[PDB]
């Protein structure tokens, strides 16, 4: 799964193609901004808050 | 914006070690085992209602000073060259965590080693330490009470306060907060803004810091007596109803009776009392910490170096070749400067100065004859211990008892405007 | 500030077969390997990384940059053309500019 050259394209081609496509389609994390900490404060603990 | 972060460290008064000891120190950590103590030192001044007092704590002074040499007695390990945190002892203490979250009973092995000889005067430079260069929110936290302690170190004299006049610092938002601090104390205000500082580091030029530069120019001119009720600015002055008082209250007010006209521009000082009364004035001592809450992301402008003694020459960020004066006053001669001010502006009568010319002169008979006391104390116990000596208080000298450049500073004060 | 994203670089053609003797890409041909921040001065850019998420590292050029003062922040990608080593997108850039900076320096 790490390493795509182990795969055969010729014994398993279905196989290779699936493994490219979640290493090239698999969803990209992001962030946001919530809150209002002046009033609140803030709870966070292994994150910038 | 402040761009260097250095801070100084208190020095000895003619003792051979920081003048703090195991009694003190745990005095000081008895509810609480942080070093940063801003919070627990305005819960005992208690509002600034009366005058606080204890056993090693004589007066509210006593307690920032003391928190001075703590903090600069302690600071000493990690800022070595190694950076190492937790491998010696100051005084059966050690730090705990390398993030400088409290400091704890030493182990074994550590108490049976030698501690740590701290020495005076020392300068540092925040970014020196590699997790305060880190993380940028824990050392602006940090750096405020950084702040404060360096602006108390400076001089031999008491704290130091900014003050500014500037019209354009005036806008919707600054008039909608200040609005609501209508019947409230400087000490309440002061309360809630350091409070609100602590929580949230402030920008360079935002709605809190441009209101507590506004709120200290009004006490300072009410202060002196230039602002009244008869003569406010943009309606707006503060009160004293006793003045003269060991525990003064001012509180904020506004006035539709007149507005004084101010010339377009922008223009600051350095203020500082000379005379050792200050420590049983809870108002000094809270705008001095405002300044310090200020001076976290503000940079102030600079202090000429003849101002202060050798050892606090060409700081990077606090001292310079040429700055501004540092103006100092004694507080009985400006109880005389605000009624003389007051009578001359023609709201004030002969027999009106005279009584509080008598309360301020019984005043400053009583806080003299204690603070004597307390110092020959001192002296004594230093005397019988010769390897625990201590200060409760910031030394001073009899000179300083005498009237200094307080006219000057008045007349700064009131060209001020 | 402005946050822009960052084009790519390279581009494979159909006969890429992740050769040894083929050039490398350093990631720089994936849809997204780094984002830029731009802004008018650096104490800005470093007041709104404050309140951001910076774990997977920032990078800088500190002189003439290609369209003003900006930081640059990478992805979760990786570098796999290099075996048998598996490298991410901030080692890549940093590998590709140290490389062409020797370059530079024997020219």
């Amino acid at each position: 799964f790490m390493n795509i050259q182990l795969i055969s394209p010729i014994d398993a081609p279905i196989l290779r193609q699936w493994a490219e496509i979640i290493h090239r389609y698999w969803p990209n994390p992001s962030q946001i901004r919530y809150g209002a900490p002046n009033v609140f404060g803030s709870a966070n603990l292994f994150t910038p808050p | 914006a402040r761009a260097a972060f250095l801070f100084k460290t208190v020095g000895f008064g003619g003792l051979q070690n920081v003048p703090i000891n195991d009694e003190l120190s745990s005095h000081l950590l008895r509810a609480g085992n942080s070093p940063w103590q801003l919070t627990q030192f305005l819960d005992w001044i208690s509002l600034g209602r009366g005058l606080a007092t204890s056993a090693l704590v004589p007066t509210a002074g006593s307690r920032y000073y003391q928190m001075s040499c703590l903090l600069s007695g302690t600071l000493q390990i990690p800022f070595r060259p190694n950076h190492r945190w937790g491998d010696i002892r100051f005084l059966r203490l050690v730090w705990s965590a390398p993030t400088l979250d409290g400091l704890v009973v030493a182990p074994p092995q550590v108490l049976a080693q030698p501690a740590l000889q701290a020495q005076a005067d020392r300068v540092y430079d925040c970014d020196d330490y590699p997790f305060l260069a880190r993380d940028p929110r824990f050392k602006h936290r940090v750096y405020q009470q950084l702040s404060a302690v360096t602006l108390l170190n400076l001089t031999g004299f008491g704290p130091i306060s900014y003050v500014r006049v500037d019209e354009d610092m005036w806008s919707g938002d600054v008039n909608q907060l200040l609005m609501n601090y209508f019947g409230h104390t400087f000490a309440e205000i002061a309360y809630t803004l350091c409070q609100a500082s602590a929580n949230r580091p402030w920008e360079y030029d935002g709605t809190y810091a441009r209101m507590t530069q506004i709120v200290l120019s009004l006490f300072w001119l009410s202060y002196v007596g230039v602002i009244h009720q008869q003569n406010t600015y943009r309606t707006f002055y503060f009160q004293c109803n006793r003045r003269g008082d060991a525990a003064e209250v001012w509180i904020l007010s506004c006035s539709l009776n007149h507005s004084a006209q101010i010339r377009p521009g922008n223009r600051s000082l350095f203020v500082m009392p000379t005379s050792p009364d200050w420590n049983m004035d809870v108002n000094l001592i809270l705008s001095s910490t405002l300044t310090g809450c200020l001076c976290s992301g503000s940079q102030l402008p600079l202090i000429d170096n003849n101002s202060v003694p050798a050892v606090s020459r060409n700081i990077h960020g606090w001292t310079g070749r040429a700055g501004n004066q540092l103006h100092g006053f004694q507080v009985r001669r400006m109880v005389t400067e605000f009624c003389d001010r007051l009578r001359r502006d023609g709201v004030m009568t002969q027999a009106q100065q005279n009584q509080v010319e008598a309360l301020a002169d019984q005043t400053q008979q009583f806080k003299r004859d204690k603070l004597e006391t307390w110092a020959r104390e001192d002296d004594q116990y230093n005397q019988a211990h010769p390897n625990s000596t201590m200060f409760r208080t910031k030394p001073f000298t009899n000179a300083q008892w005498g009237r200094g450049n307080t006219g000057a500073t008045s007349a700064a004060i009131a060209a001020l405007i | 500030v402005l946050e822009v994203a960052a084009g790519r670089k390279y581009l494979q053609m159909e006969n890429y077969s992740n050769d040894d003797d083929d050039p490398p890409l350093f990631a720089k041909d994936l849809s997204d390997y780094a984002k830029a921040f731009y802004s008018d001065t650096y104490e800005v850019l470093d007041r709104f990384f404050w309140t951001h998420d910076s774990s997977a590292g920032v990078l800088v050029h500190y002189d003439k940059p290609t369209n003003g003062h900006h930081y640059l922040l990478g992805t979760l990608t990786q570098m796999v053309s290099a075996p048998p080593y598996i490298i991410n997108a901030t080692d890549a850039m940093l590998l590709e500019s140290c490389l062409e900076q020797f370059s530079a320096n024997v020219r």
